[PDB]
């Protein structure tokens, strides 16, 4: 017979399809996914710095320390926030935070954070500090409260005037909380406070705050019609923040020192820490950085893939291949 | 396909063919087999292989914090980041499908073109030394051995040292 | 003469025209445009709940009653909230209504709305209920006012203070409505409520409000320089609402039941109801929402297609064809 | 174009083939006519019509409640979403055009590698027993009677038969 | 030797290289650059109006007549305002602007612009209006004050209830600007005002507002722990404004005519004018618009190719080229 | 390359022909030289200047004024906006790449064509007049002078007269 010499391509048992423009379901001799679908099921460390785990406590019951909440362990920085869906350990006492989202926005990455003293509870001379305490905030069995601030009533019938300054000599910036206690009516606002009329003021080079009680009637929030309504500022190096009052002050006795050097967010999740490292987190887990694209999750903190609205895709690396 | 060799002219793909993605079967008095066509397959791996890297590297990624911080009298704000949210998702999902259908359209053809330009080069070299059967293959007019069936895939096939035989 | 066979292609009597990347103006066999450029010219429902067409009224007129308004029909559900661009009755007596856009949002797409009396007009025995009334707000040639709440002025020289609560006892979140009146001056203020100086307290278990009049000289908006400022609250199930007042009170006499599942917006629009269906409303029309594009207009309302900036999108079919 | 076929050398279309998109015309002893090409064709109706159902059916369509929702003292705001807004039209209008423009480029040139395609098909079964007119026609060198001319159409042209008569 | 004609393609001596999806770094004998790289170091006007430059003051020194500020120049129209980064002449006594962002975007653009005097200076009659000024707002190595407002105090230990109004008789919106001082105590509130408890009440069509001083104690600012607080309307036309005020009122003298035809915003930028005209400005400099792309800058005003981070677009318009 | 011509079986371009995309070189008894095929050179720029206006003009550019409005209390809206912008960046940046090289890609593989179209067409004519050399030359079997040469560069070249003298 003639002998022959023939052109030809490869072809193997690949089963993979890919869709073309003008053809689905085309068989090819190799394929190759860039779509990202995978995760790790972990909480990680962002770059490598570890999130702020809050576990059953809201961003305000950790600052203002409900006692219902863990013992406060120091975290000198973290990349991002994590908070349960619905925390059970928020306000203990009923009330409000001012600005409340503006704040967990600035803690969400911090790059420094340290709890210091700047009231002594023990320098009260002319009022009571040991009995600013409620059924709703309980710590070990007995009555309790937020264990940054001072809840301060009357002392021998009398709540003198106060005059308190502190003036921020650290090298950073202060994050200062205080609050106000809206009582019922007037008998529980004299029997707590002596004074009928009462104001608190606050001032710095750039806050110029005066609050008054809000009576309402109002109701019952684990037995307490009452409220408490808190407040917060930055005080810069070298400002003072000055505090006058004559009732309803919920004091301070501990502030943060921050440096803020980038912001994240707050990132609702049920999982725990992960003793892992990554560019790219999700709520339901850690993921790779490498593909073009995924499809896990559309709330990620960090470099991510873009997100798409999809299960595959699939390009061509090899020739067209005869199907099984 | 568009150039018509790969399953077209050229019906069907080579099994025996392990070590590249095109090349040559002979057969002569000796015997039989494939041989990849090294610089054709080296020159495709490398062409599909920038395209991928092409489609996974020019994507710029930037560090991003995706949350929810809007509180219950902040809807029309949420409401505006959920429009932006979805709108980014479908221009990427969109622009992601159709990229990955258009450009498994142009690697398919891409492939389609090298075996076309393979088959036309050895065409060219071998003229009317042998007959073209129009399914890939070239019927010698006369004895092709080892080292003539080498010098046609090597590009260096003799016409005039033939052609006597041929005719 | 010696046979043929020759290869060709189709050719037919199309004068359509497409551009491609490298020509303009190509004639092809058969073409296919894939831009939207239809409507239907009515207000539609959607998937197919009927929006809620406000005529000649603003949401804040038909909440609370406006009389120049068109007499309340109810309906139960609504996919969206259709205003016109400029309604002619919105607050017949001068004022405002705090965060109103916030409560518009709320309400555009409802899934359960049930009008409710929560304090009978009858059961005001101490302040008189029936002279809480305007030239401003005319119902039939009389004087009269919002339907929905009950402007309270004194009776026999005195205003006692008011103290009512109202306990949802309903399976469903209450829209409750209230307001106060800012008069003119100290002369008008003691006239209409015999104390001088008033306030308005509101308490839900979230709710911690304490209204006070403020005087200012204002100008005349339809005779009057008196104003009406109006406010709102959610009131969960088994939650409460306690008003406390001794003046410039405008009370709730209705409130609305409501069950939110899902949002949309307010659109404006100067077209009536049609009878149709779509997936997609616009402004002037319902569109059909098969093709990936359309040009008809950005305020949609719905699942629609892609808004470009283009008069024609045509993709060629067939094949090139020689032209006329 | 691409392909060089269409308006090329074959230098324009055929009214009188109104049954498909590619076919044959002949010319022989007993009359002449036109026969669609019913495979080539059928497959190429599909291919356009999956390119144009992909065009459509990848678009992921969201509900969406767009409206203006802020007030006087929030302009602000007002502009972040108008410049979201028209972001997403400018991207949206620039990808539809030039995807149109684009596709319709490769739905013309795909036409083209057709009756290319269909054009060699022919041209390597009759080989020398016909000449190659250069405007899409083959003339042969021996009588193509109406059997014949179906043998061509339908790829079992039996060259052997005829050589004898076509030299 | 027999005659030959062969087919071939046009070479030159390009080195341009562009890249391909499937190859780099290809030689081609024609490219074109579609990316937009440069900008002519400039602030220019827009098409073809001027912008307002505000040198080294703040919009509010600017509006409120800071005297440290350069003297008002009248600029009837501008299309964006530029600001430097950290204006060194901002409030030269230390305070708040009210709402002032929104301000600033509802003056980036102006159709038309004319300072006018609303009340005359030397109408004060019952108050002293000449001894308003501190060595926080020097002018001329003297004492002075924001110059279109006035800082009023008591005459002859006396400081009787204003009321003065302002009616818009013009055919244009007018922008007013009011404020009120905060003391630092209340010996300084009666040493300026007489009056201890003192309030400022301002009416409008649509505005109805009470302002009341609020003592804190503050930080010093410039030598100073007083503030002051600075408010603003738009006045219709025909409409009226009513002040009332017996203390801390920081009254108009002069206000501004205003036609709004459409907005732009603010651009941060150290450069000065170039009395060139552009259709797109950044803050380093104004560029062409031709281009689909550009990478100068992402704060962009005007109609301006889209922005992004690529160093080049090069297309190929030749064929391929052996390179060197 | 996709048609297999430019640095295909025409090995490299002529610095020699400066008037012309595409053309043609002769030589002959007379002399030799390149001419370049006006039509063909002259529908490539049309081409290639539509695809780069089309890329230029479809662009829809509309006024926007882009600042930082918001104040330190306002930061979320801030983050609103930034991803907003990083998002519309981060679109247009991969659009802008990979169309550039997609439509290079697509530009190369034209002029390809080009030249394998107008290399067809020559083929065609001369059938088996000349030999295919099998690097884009033709070597005539005739004598063909100046006035033949043209004849073949205008697609008027009579085989009939030659295949005389050819055989
Ligand atoms: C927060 O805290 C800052 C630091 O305060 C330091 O200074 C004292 C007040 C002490 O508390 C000390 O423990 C702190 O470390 C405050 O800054 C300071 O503010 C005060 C004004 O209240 C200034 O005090 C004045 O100092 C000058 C001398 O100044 C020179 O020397 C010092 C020390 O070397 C330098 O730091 C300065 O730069 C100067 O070179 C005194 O002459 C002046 O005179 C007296 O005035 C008081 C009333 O003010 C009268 O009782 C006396 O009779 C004198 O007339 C006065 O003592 C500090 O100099 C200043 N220090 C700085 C800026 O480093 C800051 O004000 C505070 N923030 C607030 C309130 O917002
Ligand atoms: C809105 O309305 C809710 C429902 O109110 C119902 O109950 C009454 C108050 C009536 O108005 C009735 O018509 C309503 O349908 C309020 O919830 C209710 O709140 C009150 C506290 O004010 C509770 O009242 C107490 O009930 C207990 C008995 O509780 C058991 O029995 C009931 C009935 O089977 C169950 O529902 C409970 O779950 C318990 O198993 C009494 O022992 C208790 O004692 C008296 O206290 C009053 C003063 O508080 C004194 O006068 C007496 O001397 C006794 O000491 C008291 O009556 C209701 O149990 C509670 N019902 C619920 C939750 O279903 C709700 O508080 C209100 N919202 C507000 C104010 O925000
Ligand atoms: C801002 O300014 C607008 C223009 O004010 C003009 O009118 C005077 C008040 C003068 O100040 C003048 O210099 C201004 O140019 C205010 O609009 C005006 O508002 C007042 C009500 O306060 C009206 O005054 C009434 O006018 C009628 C007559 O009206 C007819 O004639 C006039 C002139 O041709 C036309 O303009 C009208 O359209 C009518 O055809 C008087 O009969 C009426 O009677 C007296 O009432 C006063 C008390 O109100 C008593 O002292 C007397 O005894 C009479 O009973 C009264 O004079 C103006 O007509 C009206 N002009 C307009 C709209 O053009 C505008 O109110 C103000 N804005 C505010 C306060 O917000
Ligand atoms: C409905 C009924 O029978 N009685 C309520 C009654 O509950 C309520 O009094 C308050 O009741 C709650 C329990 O539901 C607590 O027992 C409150 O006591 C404390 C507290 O634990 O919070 C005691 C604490 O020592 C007090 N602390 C200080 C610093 O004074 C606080 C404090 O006074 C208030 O929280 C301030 O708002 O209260 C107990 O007061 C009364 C309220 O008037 O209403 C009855 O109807
Ligand atoms: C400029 C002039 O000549 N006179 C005004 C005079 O208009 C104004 O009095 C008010 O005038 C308007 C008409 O423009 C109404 O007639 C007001 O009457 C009513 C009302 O209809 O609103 C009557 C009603 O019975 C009253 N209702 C109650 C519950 O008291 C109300 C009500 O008092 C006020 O609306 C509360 O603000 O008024 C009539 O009062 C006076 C206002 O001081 O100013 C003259 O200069
Ligand atoms: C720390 C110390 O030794 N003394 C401060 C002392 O500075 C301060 O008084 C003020 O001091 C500043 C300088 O730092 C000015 O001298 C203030 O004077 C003026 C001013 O220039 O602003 C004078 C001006 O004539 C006054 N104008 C009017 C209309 O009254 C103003 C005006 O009273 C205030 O600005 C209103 O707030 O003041 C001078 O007052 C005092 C403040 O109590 O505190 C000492 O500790
Ligand atoms: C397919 O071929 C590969 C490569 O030789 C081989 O490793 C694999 O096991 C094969 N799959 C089978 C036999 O199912
Ligand atoms: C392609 O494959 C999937 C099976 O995984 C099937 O659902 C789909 O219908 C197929 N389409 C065609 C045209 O075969
Ligand atoms: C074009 O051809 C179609 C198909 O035969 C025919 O129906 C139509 O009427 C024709 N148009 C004319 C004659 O204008
Ligand atoms: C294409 O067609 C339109 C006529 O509808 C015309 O305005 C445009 O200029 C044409 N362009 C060319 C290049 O013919
Ligand atoms: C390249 O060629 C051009 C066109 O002739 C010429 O103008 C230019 O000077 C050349 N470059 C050199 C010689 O470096
Ligand atoms: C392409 O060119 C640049 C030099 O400008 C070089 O950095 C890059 O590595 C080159 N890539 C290749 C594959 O040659």
């Amino acid at each position: 017979d003639p002998d022959q010499i023939c052109i030809g391509y490869h072809a193997n048992n690949s089963t993979e399809q890919v869709d073309t423009i003008m053809e689905k379901n085309v068989t090819v001799t190799h394929a190759q996914d860039i779509l990202e679908k995978k995760h790790n099921g972990k909480l990680c460390d962002l770059d490598g710095v570890k999130p702020l785990i809050l576990r059953d406590c809201s961003v305000a019951g950790w600052l203002l320390g409900n006692p219902m909440c863990d013992e406060f362990i120091n975290v000198p920085e973290w990349s991002y926030i994590v908070e349960k869906a619905n925390p059970v350990n928020d306000l203990c006492y009923p009330g409000d935070f001012n600005d409340y989202e503006e704040l967990k926005h600035l803690l969400s990455r911090i790059n420094h954070f340290e709890k210091i003293q700047i009231i002594p509870k023990s320098s009260w001379s002319s009022h009571e500090a040991s009995l600013g305490v409620s059924s709703a905030c309980p710590y070990q069995g007995k009555s309790s409260f937020f264990r940054n601030v001072v809840w301060l009533i009357k002392k021998d019938s009398t709540y003198p005037t106060i005059k308190r300054s502190y003036n921020n000599t650290n090298q950073e910036d202060l994050l200062v909380l205080w609050g106000i206690h809206h009582p019922n009516d007037a008998a529980e606002q004299t029997k707590l406070y002596q004074n009928p009329t009462t104001y608190i003021s606050v001032g710095t080079s750039t806050l110029n705050q005066r609050l008054v009680p809000r009576i309402a009637t109002r109701s019952k929030v684990k037995g307490l019609s009452g409220r408490m309504e808190f407040f917060w500022t930055i005080l810069k190096p070298n400002d003072a923040i000055n505090f006058e009052s004559n009732g309803n002050f919920i004091a301070p006795e501990y502030a943060y020192k921050i440096v803020k050097k980038g912001d994240s967010t707050i990132m609702k999740s049920e999982l725990e820490y992960g003793n892992c490292n990554t560019k790219c987190q999700t709520p339901m887990g850690a993921i790779n950085s490498s593909m073009p694209f995924h499809n896990i999750h559309p709330l990620t903190i960090g470099e991510c893939p873009k997100y798409v609205k999809s299960n595959r895709l699939v390009l061509a690396i090899g020739l067209r291949n005869s199907p099984q | 396909g568009l150039f018509g060799a790969i399953a077209g002219f050229i019906e069907g793909g080579w099994q025996g063919m392990v070590d590249g993605w095109y090349g040559y079967h002979h057969s002569n008095e000796q015997g039989s087999g494939y041989a990849a066509d090294k610089e054709s397959t080296q020159k495709a791996i490398d062409g599909v292989t920038n395209k991928v890297n092409s489609i996974i590297d020019k994507m710029n990624t930037q560090f991003e914090a995706v949350g929810r911080e809007f509180n219950n009298l902040e809807r029309r704000i949420e409401n505006l980041n959920k429009k932006m949210e979805d709108g980014f998702l479908d221009v990427w999902t969109y622009n992601a499908e159709l990229l990955v259908l258009m450009e498994n359209e142009r690697t398919l053809d891409f492939h389609d073109s090298n075996v076309k330009n393979l088959y036309d080069k050895v065409r060219l070299q071998l003229r009317d030394n042998a007959k073209e059967l129009g399914n890939g293959c070239f019927e010698f007019y006369h004895k092709c051995d080892n080292e003539c069936m080498e010098s046609v895939r090597n590009g260096t096939y003799d016409y005039p040292q033939y052609s006597e035989e041929a005719r």
